[PDB]
RNA sequence: UCCUAAGGUAGCGAAAUUCCUUGUCGGGUAAGUUCCGACCCGCACGAAAGGCGUAACGAUUUGGGCACUGUCUCAACGAGAGACUCGGUGAAAUCAUAGUACCUGUGAAGAUGCAGGUUACCCGCGACAGGACGGAAAGACCCCGUGGAGCUUUACUGUAGCCUGAUAUUGAAAUUCGGCACAGCUAGCUGUGUUGGCUUUCUAACCCGCACCACUUAUCGUGGUGGGAGACAGUGUCAAGCGGGCAGUUUGACUGGGGCGGUCGCCUCCUAAAAGGUAACGGAGGCGCUCAAAGGUUCCCUCAGAAUGGUUGGAAAUCAUUCAUAGAGUGUAAAGGCAUAAGGGAGCUUGACUGCGAGACCUACAAGUCGAGCAGGGUCGAAAGACGGACUUAGUGAUCCGGUGGUUCCGCAUG
RNA sequence: UAGGCCCAAGCGACUGUUUAUCAAAAACACAGGUCUCUGCUAAACCGUAAGGUGAUGUAUAGGGGCUGACGCCUGCCCGGU
RNA sequence: GACAAUGGUAGGAGAGCGUUCUAAGGGCGUUGAAGCAUGAUCGUAAGGACAUGUGGAGCGCUUAGAAGUGAGAAUGCCGGUGUGAGUAGCGAAAGACGGGUGAGAAUCCCGUCCACCGAUUGACUAAGGUUUCCAGAGGAAGGCUCGUCCGCUCUGGGUUAGU
RNA sequence: UAACUUGGGAGUCAGAACAUGGGUGAUAAGGUCCGUGUUCGAAAGGGAAACAGCCCAGACCACCAGCUAAGGUCCCAAAAU
RNA sequence: GAGGGUAGCGGAGAAAUUCCAAUCGAACCUGGAGAUAGCUGGUUCUCUCCGAAAUAGCUUUAGGGCUAGCCUCAAGUGAUGA
RNA sequence: ACCGAUAGUGAACCAGUACCGUGAGGGAAAGGUGAAAAGCACCCCGGAAGGGGAGUGAAAUAGAACCUGAAACCGUGUGCUUACAAGUAGUCAGAGCCCGUUAAUGGGUGAUGGCGUGCCUUUUGUAGAAUGAACCGGCGAGUUACGAUUUGAUGCAAGGUUAAGCAGUAAAUGUGGAGCCGUAGCGAAAGCGAGUCUGAAUAGGGCGUUUAGUAUUUGGUCGUAGACCCGAAACCAGGUGAU
RNA sequence: ACAUAGCAUAUCAGAAGGCACACCCGGAGAACUGAAACAUCUUAGUACCCGGAGGAAGAGAAAGAAAAUUCGAUUCCCUUA
């Protein structure tokens, strides 16, 4: 609060809405693959 | 107790920072601004190009130089070569 | 009870160590020079996030 | 002669109103800023926010006499209550500690405390009032607070009430005056159907603080009977205008204290002390745009004046000759620049472009200007190159919200 | 123990009432004057309504302004609200 | 052994003592605990001890926790005691003497004399107040003094209605 | 012997007198307003008779030790009649 | 003199801002309620180290605030500071 | 790890009582003999109250105002000192006379000289004639919960971590992996990815990449709560009052 | 006039009032304050007032959530945040 100078977000102009559907992807970096062996398979319910 | 004139101006401008803004000697960069004035107070001379009526500033990298050429005039060079 | 935090953080983008506003003097006047109105891209905060780093929090 | 809707009549008038003012003149006193009578030169009387006069009346206001007196020049003495002395009983406001002198001076600019002098042995009772900025009330005067209250108004926004329409309760009948849908004839009329209104006319709703009868012996009330009004009112719902009657509220700051006057942002000098910066209610001026060419390019030319003569004569509206360094000109106010022109003409044209930008200067921030070079498309030029507005520095206004033109973007099961 | 008196002005006519506890007056009332509203469930108020005042009254009577006995009198303007 | 540094407000940064309670360990206490008073002692500060009196029953010391933790000012709050001070004030006014009571008398009780209101300081009724009414007994506190006395204390009593 | 970059914690936005360059004022102020230095504020001592701002100089504590600065040397009062 | 009525946005007023339980430009008593206060006063034990400013810009702002400036610990960079 | 009579409820005590108000409503002070009443038989002065002996009791210096008894303050004889003196009351020199210690370069008194204007708040500045305090006791002002960011600590390491509940000396330990944060960012978004974004561009730019985060807690500071205490006129509800 | 209001007897115990009004459910409902002022907003549907019950009241047996494969009355605790 500026004293009564109005403060630095109300001269700053806003933009941008978020979404309804943002689908956030678990990123998960090649590196990681580095540990495990026999190479069967990497799976939804295994990768977790 | 009595009621005094009332005064007419006041009302000055604000300011501009003019003058030299690098000096004779030192090492500058191809953007930088040599000297600034509201006129033609000193002319440019190689490596260094005018603005708009103003900024006299160097082309490329080097050293500066001031100088005269006539009998008034002056120039500023600048050389790159060290 | 929870800090709560004020929306007017719709204005800004937390990067990743510092803010980014959007720059200001959009609308509302082009009677303006021209290389200025080229300058219509955006820039990170300033040090007075001093002033407002407990308001904009829970946007990390 | 000029203007207004008209321009103050009667009667009073230096007055409870007269600033200049103790206006000038006459009574009263020897002496009269107040009083009494008249004058008009009414700053700024005046006809029901009343004018002018009036016998009686007032604890009224003002001036002048008589009677009378210690009110006074000028005080004196008597009587009583307290004060005073002794026996009885015995509080209070106040209070940093105190064995507490005066002068001149210094000091937060008026000293019991400090420097330098001077004068005073310790201790109490009776008085007086110059100090101790003595006590008594967190000064009422003044000024501040984005502090409250009460009052006002053609401040803003509202509201109790009051007036007028629509539609419900809410029914029948007629007269008309319409627009609209069709026919037929001479833009206009007949029938012809929707279809609003407009006047009336009834009668079952509704209302009658409208008389009679019963509950009952009772002015309320309920019920019937007869009357009068009548599809109006009264009532709800929605809509306009009225609305200080009543409520919450706002009414800026700067200021040699405050209101009053003037100012509030940008541009240019000077003050400003040979970098930049640098105030005051210090001194001087401007701006809230203008230009399709007064912008870009390629060429070429040099001025206002001073003389000297020459149809017209401005002293000076054209013409030549000679000496002219800028003494002219630059759309605009000033400073800094310019005769390589950045001034003046002549030919073409739109770079008064799109996407950008290494790096600087200024700066609390937001802003603010200057940019070499890079690509795409050009204009001018023979080419080298120049051009991303006018010789610079002024000529403008965050956000929010809304409008219009595009949009490869989202569009709440899917489209 | 029981009234000082007279002459002469200004504002009020008078008797009365008022700021308990600094103001008794030239203020307020007053009889009279006048304009305007009100036809009877009157307007005007109090209440949200029912009820009541006005009034068990009926324009020679009610509520509301402005002046303040009596005397002589109340001149001009309807542009504006 | 050197070598330099050490005035200080607003304010920033470290190291510290003491008070109350708990946990654990280890003690002192009728051969006298905590507080209280007095003393020439010890640590750089806040503070720590030790003898001697008074005191009559519950305390220290080391480690470590948790906080209602420290007093000189707020015209602070409450309770005490002073200064002013033996100072101002005793709340209108005519009393004097004799006798008696009493441990004590200008003040209480009896007498004479004197003065004071008398359209009232007189005699009655309602309004209020609620034992103040009367007798006997007492003297701490109350009465602006005194007291043997009282409208105050103690004990025991007192108000009668057909009109 | 500092400087700068980052990150936690503030306090100040009522200054004053001297010495000089200036505006305002009247070449007036212990006036006001800027520049630039010092000291006080936040600094005790010694001198200026006493005296925040002038002149010397910066206090860690002890001692009955010596030189010196500013000002002084007949007496009050240390030191040259 | 005795009974009675009118109550706070209200009542009464021969109008003065007078009266309403020693008062009043809107009574008192609780509760919202520890209202708010950019304003005064107050804030308690000790010692070491370092130690400022009274300015700039903008504000219904001038005795208030926010940022830069000036101090302080902690890390770094380390020859950039005089 | 709540208070021990100014604390704790206002109220330990024949408390919403005395007491103030017409009323609605305000609203106090005041605990302690000893183990047991053994509560002072008797003698004496005095009218009594009180008092000196005797007596009970470990103690009456424990006497029903009663344990302990501090300060202000009012008093009693005393060792030194004061009636020619100018004073924020001291401090530093130092004579004389009196007393002998937690035995140490000893304690009290002070004829006379230097030196010197109390304290706190507030200030450009104060002895200030600016404010505040009569004095002595007692009480009386940065606290807590929940979060955010920071350094200091300690577990684990590309991983760290439990909430509610359910069992259990109101045991702080067992289970619970729903979630949160981090390992990857960029852009408004679709989407793209060690790089995207604007963009005609592989040109130039802004933000990233090369690895340390995480859970609990001791500090410093913010936010929401009354949030360092004490103070206003004033507003709005609901009532009691015309004596 | 037909019956109804009305009127007269006999039975019944249904109600009224009070509550700790702590907690709950409906009716009606302010302002101080924050925004550095203030009117939309917020203090808050909070405090006061009134009505009705209970040992707990209200909600409640889908005209629901959801979008994959669906599971399933209401209430309450933790996360979503
Ligand atoms: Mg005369
Ligand atoms: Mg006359
Ligand atoms: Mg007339
Ligand atoms: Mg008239
Ligand atoms: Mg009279
Ligand atoms: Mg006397
Ligand atoms: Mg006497
Ligand atoms: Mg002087
Ligand atoms: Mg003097
Ligand atoms: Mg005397
Ligand atoms: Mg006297
Ligand atoms: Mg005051
Ligand atoms: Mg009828
Ligand atoms: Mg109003
Ligand atoms: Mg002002
Ligand atoms: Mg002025
Ligand atoms: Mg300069
Ligand atoms: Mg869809
Ligand atoms: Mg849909
Ligand atoms: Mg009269
Ligand atoms: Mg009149
Ligand atoms: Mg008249
Ligand atoms: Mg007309
Ligand atoms: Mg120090
Ligand atoms: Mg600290
Ligand atoms: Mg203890
Ligand atoms: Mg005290
Ligand atoms: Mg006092
Ligand atoms: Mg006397
Ligand atoms: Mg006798
Ligand atoms: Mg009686
Ligand atoms: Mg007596
Ligand atoms: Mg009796
Ligand atoms: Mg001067
Ligand atoms: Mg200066
Ligand atoms: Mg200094
Ligand atoms: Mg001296
Ligand atoms: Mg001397
Ligand atoms: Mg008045
Ligand atoms: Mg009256
Ligand atoms: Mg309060
Ligand atoms: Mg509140
Ligand atoms: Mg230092
Ligand atoms: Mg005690
Ligand atoms: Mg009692
Ligand atoms: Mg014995
Ligand atoms: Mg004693
Ligand atoms: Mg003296
Ligand atoms: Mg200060
Ligand atoms: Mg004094
Ligand atoms: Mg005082
Ligand atoms: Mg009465």
């Amino acid at each position: 609060f500026e004293g009564g100078q109005l403060p630095l977000f109300r001269r700053l102009p806003k933009r941008g809405f978020t979404n309804i559907n943002r689908k956030e992807y678990a990123i998960v970096n090649l590196d990681q693959l580095n540990k495990f062996e026999d190479g069967t398979e990497v799976t939804p319910a295994l990768l977790v | 107790k009595k009621g005094v004139s009332s005064t007419k101006n006041g009302r000055d401008s604000e300011s501009k920072r003019l003058g030299a803004k690098r000096a004779d000697g030192q090492f500058v960069t191809g953007g930088s601004i040599l000297y600034r004035q509201r006129g033609t107070k000193i002319y440019p001379g190689e490596n260094v190009g005018r603005g708009g009526d103003d900024t006299l500033f160097a082309k490329i990298d080097g050293v500066v130089k001031f100088e005269r050429k006539g009998r008034d005039k002056k120039q500023v060079s600048v050389y790159a070569v060290a | 009870p929870k800090m709560k935090t004020h929306r007017g953080a719709a204005k800004r983008v937390k990067r990743t160590a510092s803010g980014q506003l959007k720059r200001s003097r959009a609308f509302t006047s082009h009677l303006f020079a021209n290389k200025s109105t080229k300058q219509k891209r955006q820039l990170r905060k300033a040090r007075l996030v001093s002033k407002s780093d407990m308001k904009r929090v829970k946007q990390l």
